[PDB]
């Protein structure tokens, strides 16, 4: 009966609140000072918060769903309900933790060595992605991304391999068809009369959205080929795949790295403001006081006293270890932090905005009960994040605020600059999420057989993406496995969905603010209608279905890519005249070492 | 125009020790000259509201029975402190009457409550088989029964121990922090005593 889970709810919310939060206060003061004695803190007191959702979530499963008719029980409830991995033997849990651990491991242990001189290794983080990030040496770049496959990549295929069955069987046990469909389970939708989503729908909607934006990143793709074959002569084909060692990352992911090469007017200055802050002697909490306004500015609530007094804004005071990478915090009991370790740059300017954006969701939704405190669905989060910044990134603001000059003449070369550079970042890398999420939901299914994943890797590298690998690899490795989220277990469409989410929402807001140009030259940050209509859908948390979460913000009830493909159209619009010499699109026959 | 006793309004605000919500104290003033302009005007207090006489007006008034009742809550809670309420605190471990003729008063104790690693030590109930009249104290600890089987005292699947503790730490948000309460609960009965407001020149 409801009356009874009703009861039990209230009683493990009084518990839940304490645990997660000595959790979360043990995890934090590792982040700020690493040292074994807060590793030993953290580990013990998660174990313990693994424990107690354990007993409650075996409590849980005396309160029939069924017999629930109130949503805030029966989604609490059934948030508890889940076994997770429990229902997979004594013996297959500790294989599938002991893979899995296993999988991070080999991924950390990020090295490879150079022939050249063998005892020479090189990392990931500094090392090799500086080699495909900087090097404009064909030949460097190649054994740098080769040697990322090949060591790293082939030894997590085994691993890979039995981790796809172990999860399956959990799927299975948890009633999914597979982990794919496991995972899908996110954006699912019941009961909510005509809110409710299926998990099949995401792959329609993923498929159909992607469709529908190709001739942006067509364009893009000839562009950025007719530029890069001058950096990059006799080894890319005019009218093909562009090789991925050549893309500026060691996945093909971001083509942000080209876009030095790329860039449509190299006689115009950009608009980093970073030495006017050096000019200004800005610091670090003038950086966030900027970011502070921001949000005030639009009718947000400003920030806690536990935000400004515990939070690690800066380099830690003693030559310290700490995790300076930034992001937000919530550690229930209204305690708010962020970890950021500060400098005077534009980069840290708007990132300050994207994770203080993460903060403002996480109070909003702070009075839900504490199984509904997160956001509509994985993708939402960093969305509300990503408006915050492209907003605070506009020269419309950074004149406003005193950062760029006022007398900075913004025209269409600076425009077209601009917008080249977000097109990089962007939209560069939907086809990367869209192709990898495709193909890992096809392994999950059991419809791609064991001996044929690189193979069908591959072939959809060159038709999806247009990248063509430069090593005709064997099955013997796993490249997918060398990307972080691949063998650390990660969800990654959330990145596509979450970048349509971004460009309908930052035209909702654009509107509600009456702004009277392109998207690209929108800035929110004077309006307060904007912000209370975001508002209304942050303090939802998890309490209603993410398709009413953007009915209230966008408008509709589902996912969309015209704003995507309108904030873009005046790129585009010059895309398709540069393009008007050259061949748009490519061929998939063509490879670098075809002969 | 001498001072005479004025009531020991200092063992019922700055007191060391408060009671828990579920176990609240009470405490009889009587035989004295009472001025209540004093607490208003300390401005040390995030909540000073009355339901009957106003704050320095109290002081034109005698009253035969005077009671401060106090105890720490959390400050989300500090609303529920009144006629009209309803909630965890209002329901049943303490309640205020609908015609309340006093005042309730309350502050951030933050840094005299709140403990590095939780303190723990104070209670609230979490059930209750009914609600409290106005002014009742019910300490007693049976094992609460949710369920229809009979529970026989004992903590099991829908049978839990009704009083909860709190856990009140320094970076606890607002809301989170505990909150000292003083209620001043106002009578005028019929007996030879009273507690008066002050002689003016
Ligand atoms: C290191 O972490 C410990 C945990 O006990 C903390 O007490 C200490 O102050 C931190 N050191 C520095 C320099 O912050
Ligand atoms: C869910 O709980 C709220 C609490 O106010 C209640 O109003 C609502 O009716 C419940 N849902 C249903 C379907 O009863
Ligand atoms: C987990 O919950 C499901 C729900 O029916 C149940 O069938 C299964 O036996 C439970 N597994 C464990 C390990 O308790
Ligand atoms: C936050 O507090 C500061 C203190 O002066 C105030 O100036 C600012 O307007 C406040 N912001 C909001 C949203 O209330
Ligand atoms: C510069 O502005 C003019 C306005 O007529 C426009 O026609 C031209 O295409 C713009 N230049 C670029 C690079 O778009
Ligand atoms: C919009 O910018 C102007 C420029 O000074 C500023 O005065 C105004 O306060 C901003 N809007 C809001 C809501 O703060
Ligand atoms: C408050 O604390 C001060 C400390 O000097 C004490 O003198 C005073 O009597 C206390 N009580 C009240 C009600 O002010």
């Amino acid at each position: 009966i409801e009356e009874q889970a009703k009861t039990f709810l209230d009683f493990f919310n009084i518990q839940a609140e304490d645990l997660f939060y000595q959790s979360s206060l043990a995890s934090w003061n590792y982040n700020t000072n690493i040292t074994e004695e807060n590793v030993q803190n953290m580990n013990n007191a998660g174990d313990k918060w693994s424990a107690f959702l354990k007993e409650q979530s075996t409590l849980a499963q005396m309160y029939p769903l069924q017999e629930i008719q109130n949503l805030t029980v029966k989604l609490q409830l059934q948030a508890l309900q889940q076994n997770g991995s429990s229902v997979l033997s004594e013996d297959k849990s500790k294989r599938l933790n002991t893979i899995l651990n296993t999988m991070s491991t080999i991924y950390s242990t990020g090295k490879v060595c150079n022939p050249d001189n063998p005892q020479e290794c090189l990392l990931l983080e500094p090392g090799l992605n500086e080699i495909m990030a900087n090097s404009l040496d064909y030949n460097e770049r190649l054994w740098a991304w080769e040697s990322w496959r090949s060591e790293v990549g082939k030894q997590l295929r085994p691993l890979y391999e039995e981790y796809v069955v172990l999860k399956n069987e959990m799927a299975r046990a948890n009633h999914y068809e597979d982990y794919g469909d496991y995972w899908r389970g996110d954006y699912e939708v019941n009961g909510v009369d005509g809110y409710d989503y299926s998990r099949g729908q995401l792959i329609e909607d993923v498929e159909h959205t992607f469709e529908e934006i190709k001739p942006l990143y067509e364009h893009l793709h000839a562009y950025v080929r007719a530029k890069l074959m001058n950096a990059y002569p006799s080894y890319i084909s005019p009218i093909g795949c562009l090789p991925a060692h050549l893309l500026g990352d060691m996945w093909g992911r971001f083509w942000t790295n080209l876009y030095s090469l790329t860039v449509p007017f190299g006689q115009k200055p950009n608009i980093d403001v970073t030495d006017a802050m050096v000019d200004q002697a800005w610091d670090a909490q003038r950086i966030f006081k900027e970011a502070e306004k921001f949000f005030v500015s639009v009718g947000l609530p400003n920030m806690t006293q536990g935000f400004w007094e515990n939070s690690m804004l800066t380099d830690p005071g003693n030559v310290q270890k700490a995790v300076c990478h930034p992001t937000a915090w919530d550690l229930g009991k209204g305690d708010f932090r962020i970890l950021m370790c500060t400098k005077v740059t534009m980069d840290d300017f708007l990132t300050a905005h994207h994770e203080m954006g993460h903060i403002q969701y996480d109070m909003a939704y702070a009075a839900q009960p504490f199984l509904l405190r997160n956001g509509a669905n994985e993708g939402f989060h960093e969305a509300v994040g990503e408006i915050m910044s492209l907003s605070a990134a506009t020269p419309k603001h950074l004149k406003s605020i005193g950062l760029l000059s006022p007398d900075f003449q913004e025209d269409n070369e600076t425009e077209i600059n601009f917008l080249l550079k977000q097109a990089l970042t962007i939209v560069g890398t939907l086809p990367f999420t869209y192709m990898l999420e495709k193909w890992r939901w096809m392994v999950f299914k059991g419809e791609i057989p064991k001996d044929q994943w690189m193979k069908k890797w591959w072939e959809m590298k060159r038709e999806i993406v247009g990248v063509v690998e430069p090593v005709p690899h064997d099955e013997t490795y796993c490249d997918p496995a060398s990307l972080f989220h691949v063998s650390n277990d990660y969800s990654f469409i959330r990145y596509y969905t979450r970048t349509l989410y971004q460009f309908q929402f930052q035209e909702a807001l654009c509107q509600a603010a009456k702004h009277e140009g392109p998207l690209h030259k929108c800035d929110i940050s004077n309006s307060t209608e904007a912000g209370q209509k975001l508002f209304n859908m942050l303090r939802l948390g998890k309490s209603e279905p993410w398709t009413l979460a953007l009915e209230n913000v966008v408008g509709a009830k589902n996912m969309n890519v015209r704003p995507l493909l309108n904030y873009f159209e005046p790129l585009f619009t010059w895309l398709k005249d540069q393009n008007k010499n050259s061949f748009v699109g490519w061929s998939t026959d063509w490879s670098p070492y075809a002969d | 125009p001498n001072i005479t006793n004025l009531c020991p309004f200092g063992e019922v605000f700055n007191a060391t020790r408060f009671a828990s919500v579920y176990a609240w104290n009470r405490k009889r003033i009587s035989n004295c000259v009472a001025d209540y302009s004093v607490l208003y005007n300390s401005a040390s207090f995030s909540t000073f509201k009355c339901y009957g006489v106003s704050p320095t007006k109290l002081n034109d008034l005698c009253f035969t029975n005077v009671y401060a009742d106090s105890f720490v809550i959390r400050g989300d809670e500090v609303r529920q402190i009144a006629p009209g309420q309803t909630g965890k605190i209002a329901d049943y471990n303490y309640k205020l009457p609908d015609d309340f003729t006093g005042c309730v008063i309350a502050w951030n104790s933050n840094n005299l409550d709140s403990k590095v690693g939780g303190n723990y030590n104070y209670l609230y109930r979490l059930f209750r088989k009914s609600n409290l009249k106005p002014f009742e104290r019910d300490i007693s600890t049976e094992i609460y029964q949710a369920g229809s089987t009979p529970c026989n005292g004992v903590e099991g699947f829908n049978c839990y121990f009704p009083l909860q503790s709190y856990g009140f730490q320094p970076t606890n948000g607002v809301g989170y922090q505990p909150y000292r309460v003083v209620v001043l609960s106002f009578e005028l009965l019929h007996a030879p005593a009273t507690v008066c407001g002050p002689k003016k020149s």
